[PDB]
RNA sequence: GGCACCACCAGGAGUGGAGCCUGCGGCUUAAUUUGACUCAACACGGGGAAACUCACCAGGUCCAGACACAAUAAGGAUUGACAGAUUGAGAGCUCUUUCUUGAUUUUGUGGGUGGUGGUGCAUGGCCGUUCUUAGUUGGUGGAGUGAUUUGUCUGCUUAAUUGCGAUAACGAACGAGACCUUAACCUACUAAAUAGUGCUGCUAGCAUUUGCUGGUAUAGUCACUUCUUAGAGGGACUAUCGAUUUCAAGUCGAUGGAAGUUUGAGGCAAUAACAGGUCUGUGAUGCCCUUAGACGUUCUGGGCCGCACGCGCGCUACACUGACGGAGCCAGCGAGUAUAAGCCUUGGCCGAGAGGUCUGGGAAAUCUUGUGAAACUCCGUCGUGCUGGGGAUAGAGCAUUGUAAUUGUUGCUCUUCAACGAGGAAUUCCUAGUAAGCGCAAGUCAUCAGCUUGCGUUGAUUACGUCCCUGCCCUUUGUACACACCG
């Protein structure tokens, strides 16, 4: 078999700034459908992948 | 994932289910009366547990 | 809780120290008018372990045979729980346990 | 290694306070008995301090006898940021007997 | 020690060393805040 | 918990013989001879007899009060069911541990085998050994390796005296 | 010269001949891991391997690479990850996938650490062998310039350098012997409701004579220690008497004795030595190799069992001194568990069996257990026949253990019913409760004992001698060897 690769950590550079925005003069906003799981919680979201929602704190998938 | 697969195979009620109390040896191991010595390792330990020869 | 029929159980790997904590508890419970029965000679356990000498495998077939003898002796006492306890403790020796039942 | 550093500083607060720890041999060991972490945690976190001079480690009959130097009760009392009134537990000048 | 010497200069080197070794250990024998506290104090 | 007559036994006797091979591992600096485990009512006392006697319990018995925690730690004894004594050896040169690892720490300082070996012959004696041998094998900067022999005064080989004397 | 059943003699049982079990070589293999080659390699590495063991093979994961640096790095160094693809795999192993953790950590440098990787011809320790043969050594004295020698020996005797004796030797030490363990004796002590017994309470059956067999008995609050157990002692020292002998050491006969072969058997065991075997027992080790695509370690599957062949340790048998079928029915050495990870398992109940199930006992002289074992004995069937000897090979089916039985683990049922009609040249073991049968227990062990280590049941023939073969020791001798004829 030929060598193998172990996967690398693959960022965005400021994932963040996606998960909120900010209306002119407001509060949060919230945009990332957080997860309602009692581990997580606020600043948990779920994940836009597609036909799923996922969350890394547990381990679970929406829709 | 990983974690239910290494040292995922039952290591009970075997040879390597156990091992010596003193050297983690899997072969010539002793059970009677609960030592659980290598037979090599028993040899240089039986007078300290008590085990001397007589006849 | 006064009077006890009361038995010892006395085993070790060494005799000369278990008939002395035997005769020495028979002779407190001489001058102590007390009712005995022993001591009671069980009959010995011998723990025999057989391996090979060679600890590779090669020469003549060689075994050592070790040994291991194990001497239970039983005393019955009619005296109340707390005299017989004080006389265990009397006569303590490092190599001999002692269990008592009622 | 990756310990969590929640995990690793509960095998510090038994450390120090008894600053000896006794570990058996078992890498796949749910429970140090003494450390709530996986006893794997506690031989290469205490492998690290005593390959970094604050603990002395022994091995005999598949047992590991770790003691804590005099230099390490210091380093505990700054990284750990615990007051400096030390004596983990060995140190408590009980004295011997004669 | 293979040789005529370092035996020779090895055994009064070596009893004097016994010597000085039984007299000074046979002298030897002649002569002779917590920290649970503070991790609760957080009231 | 509920263990039988005759794996009791053997297992004080196993405790014994793992004990010892832990002290002999610490305390072989301190000319550690051997020990003496005393079972007695509320307390498990133990007996280490050592050449040194102020090493086994350094700085206001740091070793000693360090060392018996780690035997409380591991073997799951109730913290006050052991005790630990250090008790000198009387006599030296009578004690073959004593001498061997005194002749570890000599043979590793790079000293002639000659000078170590002469040093335990008329010390042990000095005692007042009837008799010693010392016997040394192995391999000194030459390739091959050999074997020396060091007797003095009256050795017995055969028989039952061998294990009593 | 001398000793010896790992030598023979007189003999017994055999093996080699057959089938099968197992080990070794070879062949084969993807791998069929490896050590060992006369005694002293070949049922040996406690090696009876389905996984593990595991070292081999085909693949797949993890770092469990500590620590000082340097780099990268919070605007995130990095770790875990549903779902789908991928994969042998519900391994985020990897790929699409955006979630999560947060200075623990990723990369480079040194430095480590781990190896059933190599070297037992680098070593420790251990073990086997010369060899358990009887040998080894120093003080004073004699001899010699000396290294050395005598002591340590012609003879007799012994298991023995162990003793008598001779004696330039005298007087001694290790080894041998003494010593330790075990087995056999003690109606003499010490006691025993975890051992046994007689009586006695209470109780059954049978003949009625008051007897014979039982059960019960942890209050009969009995008696006893012979049998049983084990601690303190006693007992054998070749004792007494006959023979022989240097009248010595001893040896052979009787008598007494439990024991008269060192009373029987073992355990320990000297001076040196071997390139003996093990780094595949060790968190024992030096060095070399390897160390992230590992030779570490782990998961899955296979292999160590693989088969035209030679060799070694063994088991069934070749029948009638026997097979079966009923009936009789006696040991000893031992082991045994808990919130486990499941021990020994009776008794009851199912099942032809194997086995299953429900209770109970036992951490044990208490219960399994009197382990009611097998050879064996009695009465029958068979009738010299490849037969009812023998039970391979194989087909079909039923249970147990285990994640997993296919290359049948093992057990049970029916059927199939092979070589073998006592084995050439050779060669092994053995002298009294010995050999031979015959089983039982313990180790290995979830399951599997044709293996070992022990134990007891039945129980002999033939020596109690020798140097003829073989091996070893001593003395004399030769030597150009001393790394010592592997010269
Ligand atoms: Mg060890
Ligand atoms: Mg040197
Ligand atoms: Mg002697
Ligand atoms: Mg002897
Ligand atoms: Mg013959
Ligand atoms: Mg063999
Ligand atoms: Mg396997
Ligand atoms: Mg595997
Ligand atoms: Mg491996
Ligand atoms: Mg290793
Ligand atoms: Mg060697
Ligand atoms: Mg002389
Ligand atoms: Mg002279
Ligand atoms: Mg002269
Ligand atoms: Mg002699
Ligand atoms: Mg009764
Ligand atoms: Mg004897
Ligand atoms: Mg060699
Ligand atoms: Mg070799
Ligand atoms: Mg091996
Ligand atoms: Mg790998
Ligand atoms: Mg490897
Ligand atoms: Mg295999
Ligand atoms: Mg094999
Ligand atoms: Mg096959
Ligand atoms: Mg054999
Ligand atoms: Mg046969
Ligand atoms: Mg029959
Ligand atoms: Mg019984
Ligand atoms: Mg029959
Ligand atoms: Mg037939
Ligand atoms: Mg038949
Ligand atoms: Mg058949
Ligand atoms: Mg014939
Ligand atoms: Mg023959
Ligand atoms: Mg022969
Ligand atoms: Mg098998
Ligand atoms: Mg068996
Ligand atoms: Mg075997
Ligand atoms: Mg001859
Ligand atoms: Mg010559
Ligand atoms: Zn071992």
């Amino acid at each position: 078999t030929p060598k193998k690769i172990k996967h690398k950590h693959r960022k965005h550079k400021l994932a963040v700034l996606t998960y909120y925005k900010v209306d002119n003069e407001g509060n949060v906003e919230r945009l990332r459908r957080e997860c309602p799981a009692p581990t997580c919680g606020a600043g948990i979201f779920m994940a836009n992948m597609k036909d799923r929602q996922y969350c890394g704190k547990c381990h679970l998938t929406l829709k | 994932a990983h974690e239910n697969v290494w040292f995922s195979h039952p290591r009970n009620f075997g040879k390597g289910s156990r091992q010596c109390r003193h050297c983690s040896s899997h072969s010539g191991l002793i059970r009677k009366y609960g030592l659980d010595l290598c037979r090599q390792c028993f040899r240089e330990k039986a007078a300290d547990i008590g085990f001397n020869k007589y006849r | 809780q006064q009077i006890h029929k009361i038995r010892i159980t006395l085993t070790s790997t060494k005799v000369k120290q278990l008939e002395n904590v035997s005769a020495n508890i028979i002779r407190n419970a001489a001058q102590y008018n007390i009712v005995k029965k022993g001591p009671v000679r069980m009959p010995t356990k011998v723990l025999k372990i057989t391996t090979r000498k060679t600890p590779n495998g090669e020469g003549s077939k060689t075994w050592d045979a070790y040994e291991m003898r194990i001497h239970k002796r039983v005393i019955d006492l009619q005296a109340p729980a707390s005299t017989v306890k004080r006389i265990t403790q009397i006569t303590i020796e490092p190599g001999v346990d002692v269990e008592v039942t009622i | 290694m990756l310990i969590p550093k929640e995990d690793r500083k509960k095998i510090h607060q038994y450390l120090f306070q008894e600053g000896v720890v006794v570990a058996k041999k078992d890498f796949n060991q749910p429970k140090h008995d003494e450390i709530d972490t996986r006893n794997l945690f506690v031989i290469k976190a205490l492998q690290s301090l005593t390959s970094k001079g604050y603990v002395k480690t022994q091995f005999s009959w598949q047992y590991y006898y770790y003691t804590l130097t005099d230099e390490g009760v210091e380093f505990l009392r700054t990284e750990l940021n615990i007051p400096e009134g030390i004596l983990p537990l060995t140190r408590l000048k009980n004295a011997p007997a004669e | 020690g293979q040789s005529d010497k370092r035996e020779l200069e090895g055994e009064v080197e070596g009893t004097e060393d016994a010597e000085a070794e039984l007299e000074a250990e046979a002298e030897e024998n002649d002569e002779s805040y917590l920290a649970e506290l503070e991790l609760s104090k957080q009231e | 918990a509920i263990l039988s007559k005759k794996k009791k036994l053997v297992a004080d006797g196993v405790f014994y013989a793992e004990l010892n091979e832990f002290f002999t591992r610490e305390l072989a600096e301190q000319g550690y001879a051997g020990v003496e485990v005393r079972k007695t009512p509320s307390k498990l006392e133990v007996i280490v007899k050592a050449s040194n006697t102020q090493g086994v319990l350094g700085e206001q018995g740091r070793r000693i009060h360090e060392l018996t925690s780690l035997i409380v730690k591991r073997f799951k004894l109730s913290p006050e069911g052991i005790a630990i004594y250090a008790e000198r050896v009387e006599e030296r040169g009578l004690s073959a541990a004593v001498q061997a690892e005194a002749l570890k720490a000599k043979l590793l300082s790079g000293l002639p085998i000659r000078r170590a070996a002469y040093g335990v012959l008329r010390f042990a004696m000095g005692a007042g050994a009837k008799g010693v041998e010392v016997v040394i094998s192995g391999k000194l900067r030459a390739a091959r390796a050999k074997s020396q022999k060091y007797a003095d005064g009256f050795m017995i080989h055969s028989g039952q005296p061998t294990r009593d004397f």
